[PDB]
């Protein structure tokens, strides 16, 4: 005898079709903020757009945990963070010149020589 | 006078919150969800939504800065040697575990397991793997260099010699360590094991870290629950209000709803600001603790646990940090009869470093924090004055080593 | 009403005073260990770069100065022009807020 | 160079606040004092009280 | 709330001062009065310490 479901926070998230009794699930269609990643206008005039928390179907397209990044070329290297984005991903204007998104490097690798006599 | 004759090594624990959860709220979408009339009416209020968005962005940036300044204390990344001949000490319970994925220590795994509509959350800039790498680098640098890597370039040093330095730093001769290495190592290992066992057994181990999350969740829940109030209007649902009432009269109801929701948003933002300020204060305290207690040895009392401070090690935790302070504490003491000075030939002898003592028949001089009698000679005392000014001076004989 | 009463606060302060006087700083780190007060003061001088000869030869002068300073502090605390402003401003502010 | 030849022992005071007066204000009694109609009207605002 | 935050900060400072200055001897300058520190004693007061 139940018609429509509800959530813990009192949000409609399940409806049964009247004509054909069958359970359906309701999820709102995607939304999110928009951010623009740019260097100084003195340096250049090229920009990149980060679509926050939206899946790369509703819009050089790159996928991150923060969102869908457009206009940045992925690389294999690792540099110091310049313009933070999220989840350890940073972007900078580097050489020709373009915008690259990478994984930030914590520091230089080291290993001190240890022994019980030195 | 009472002098200890034995010591125990103890390890304690400290938990400090560092960062909050980054959140953002769309003012327009929250107040009016896809309603042209509501948006137009709200347009006649000003820059409240902009102010709220700016405040929330500032909060998020502050959280990221807090975590960065707390954990990014080292310039390079060090690695422990493959050999594990640390003079008999056992560090397997705090070093990263290679067998299990994610490269976290068993204590860190126990810590992680214990804590388990216009609203968006942003991911933190630094991930758990990077935090773990920082903690491992700090731990290895400490273990293999003492405080030299924090002072300047890293310099290696055997661990028993470093512990001898640390004992010398609290007024106890390194003699004691070089005699009781085995006992001290056994006590250290047993204390580490006890901390590992007790942390899981005690239920209220991470009360602060749980409380922060609970408060944030409750605030978000009450903010989202406030959306279902009439605020004196005919109904609390905008589409039904529009479908029922006429355009001339629906304006009042929409205005009442807008007023209520704007007030709710303002209250939520103010509460967030206050809580963020408190969290920032806690993060500053944690950063000071890390700097002054892990990268060095501090003489401040009760700043790094109860007792005389020796060393400490950091461990990461969800939205916080955990310290393991290692301290020295006297255990077993007797009492004797003391004297301020000694008369030899009309001259007064005072101890150089130590205190005079006797068991009832002979007089000796020892240290201050450990019973270790020595015979009285001219290398333990210095002459100053005569035998007529000091109150309570005692006849005796001072041996001549010549 | 507050959880801790004034008598309990006084008991804590008396315990701290007695522990300090009769043990130096040992009771804050481990078990309490007795020590004569002149010897403790000699240690305190030794901690600031002054040898123990100074105290062991000027004990009487130092004691007289200590007692005189304590008396002066008591007299100033009585005949001062409202030095306890920090503890009064809070009460004034709370009263004003409640009155408004 | 100057080297002291005598000393003095000085005692100073320092005052610090610790706690303020605990207080609690009855939300409903303060707003709608013993009034069923006022309480019913207020009940439409939500969780501005708890 | 805003006033209580400040009161809590002052209470934390007082606790740190007590722990570092009554139970031991401190080498921090001007933390425990002008001059070279020797010792200190606490005294209770209404909603504060001295
Ligand atoms: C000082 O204390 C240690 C314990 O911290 C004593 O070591 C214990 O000695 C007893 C008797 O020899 C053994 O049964 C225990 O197993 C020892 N404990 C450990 C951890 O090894 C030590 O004997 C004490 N020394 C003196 C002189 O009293
Ligand atoms: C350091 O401690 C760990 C345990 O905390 C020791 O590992 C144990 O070794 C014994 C003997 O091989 C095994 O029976 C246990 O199952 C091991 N425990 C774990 C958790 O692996 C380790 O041996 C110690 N280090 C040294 C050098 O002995
Ligand atoms: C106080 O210490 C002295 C020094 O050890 C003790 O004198 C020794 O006593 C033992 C007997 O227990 C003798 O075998 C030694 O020859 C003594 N040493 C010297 C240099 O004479 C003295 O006995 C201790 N006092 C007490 C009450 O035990
Ligand atoms: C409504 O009519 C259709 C047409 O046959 C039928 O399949 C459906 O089951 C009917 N609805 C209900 C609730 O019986
Ligand atoms: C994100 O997009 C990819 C690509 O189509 C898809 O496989 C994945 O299921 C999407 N995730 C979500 C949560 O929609
Ligand atoms: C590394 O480079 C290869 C090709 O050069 C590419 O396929 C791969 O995705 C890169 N990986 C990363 C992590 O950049
Ligand atoms: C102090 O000395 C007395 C007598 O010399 C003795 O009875 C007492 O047990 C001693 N105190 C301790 C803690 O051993
Ligand atoms: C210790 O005090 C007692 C009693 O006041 C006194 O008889 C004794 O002489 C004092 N000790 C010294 C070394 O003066
Ligand atoms: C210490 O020795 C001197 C040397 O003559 C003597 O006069 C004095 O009485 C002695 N002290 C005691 C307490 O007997």
């Amino acid at each position: 005898f139940q018609q429509f479901g509800r959530d813990i926070a009192d949000t409609t998230d399940a409806v049964r079709d009247p004509q054909t009794l069958e359970i359906l699930d309701i999820t709102p269609c995607s939304f999110g903020g928009v951010s623009v990643i740019t260097p100084g206008t003195n340096t250049s005039n090229q920009v990149a757009v980060l679509y926050q928390d939206v899946n790369c179907t509703e819009v050089n397209v790159f996928q991150t945990r923060a969102g869908c990044l457009i206009g940045a070329e992925h690389v294999n290297n690792s540099y110091e963070c310049d313009i933070p984005i999220g989840a350890g991903i940073c972007a900078s204007y580097q050489t020709s010149q373009s915008i690259i998104a990478y994984t930030m490097s914590l520091g230089a690798e080291n290993s001190v020589a240890y022994s019980n006599n030195s | 006078i009472a002098i200890p004759t034995n010591f125990t090594i103890s390890v304690t624990t400290e938990i400090l919150p560092v960062s909050m959860t980054k959140t953002s709220v769309d003012c327009t979408m929250y107040i009016c969800g896809d309603s042209t009339e509501c948006s137009n009416l709200l347009l006649q209020y000003g820059s409240f939504c902009t102010q709220l968005n700016r405040a929330l962005t500032g909060i998020a940036v502050e959280q990221d800065k807090n975590t960065q300044e707390v954990f990014a204390q080292v310039k390079q990344i060090y690695k422990t040697p493959p050999i594990k001949d640390f003079g008999g000490f056992n560090f397997s319970q705090i070093l990263p575990d290679p067998s299990k994925p994610s490269k976290r220590s068993p204590i860190e795994d126990l810590l992680f397991n214990k804590v388990t509509n216009g609203l968006t959350v942003l991911p933190p800039l630094l991930t758990d793997e990077m935090i773990a790498q920082y903690t491992s680098a700090l731990l290895a640098g400490t273990i293999t260099s003492g405080w030299t890597f924090g002072a300047g370039p890293a310099l290696q040093i055997p661990f028993p010699m470093q512990m001898a330095y640390r004992f010398n730093g609290i007024g106890v001769t390194q003699n004691v360590l070089y005699e009781n290495q085995k006992l001290i190592a056994n006590q250290f290992n047993s204390a580490i094991g006890k901390i590992q066992d007790s942390l899981s057994s005690t239920p209220s181990a991470l009360g602060k870290l749980q409380d922060v999350v609970n408060q944030n969740a409750q605030a978000l829940n009450t903010l989202v629950k406030q959306l279902s109030s009439n605020f004196g209007a005919i109904s609390s649902v905008l589409n039904d209000i529009l479908s029922r009432l006429d355009p001339p009269e629906a304006e009042v109801q929409i205005d009442r709803l807008i007023t209520g929701r704007l007030q709710s948003l303002q209250t939520y933002v103010t509460q967030q600001l206050i809580r963020a300020a408190e969290i920032r204060a806690s993060a500053n305290l944690a950063a000071t603790k890390m700097s002054e207690c892990v990268l060095g040895q501090s003489k401040r009392v009760d700043f790094c646990g109860k007792g005389y401070h020796l060393m400490s090690f950091p461990q990461s935790a969800p939205h916080g940090v955990v310290f393991l302070h290692v301290t020295y504490v006297p255990a077993q003491e007797k009492n004797f009869t003391t004297a301020p000075a000694i008369c030899h030939d009309g001259k007064a002898h005072f101890p150089r470093e130590g205190v005079f003592v006797s068991n009832g028949t002979h007089w000796f001089v020892t240290q201050r924090n450990f019973y270790e009698p020595q015979i009285i000679t001219t290398d333990n005392t210095f002459v100053s004055g005569n035998c007529d000014v000091v109150i309570g001076i005692v006849n005796n004989t001072v041996y001549d080593p010549l």
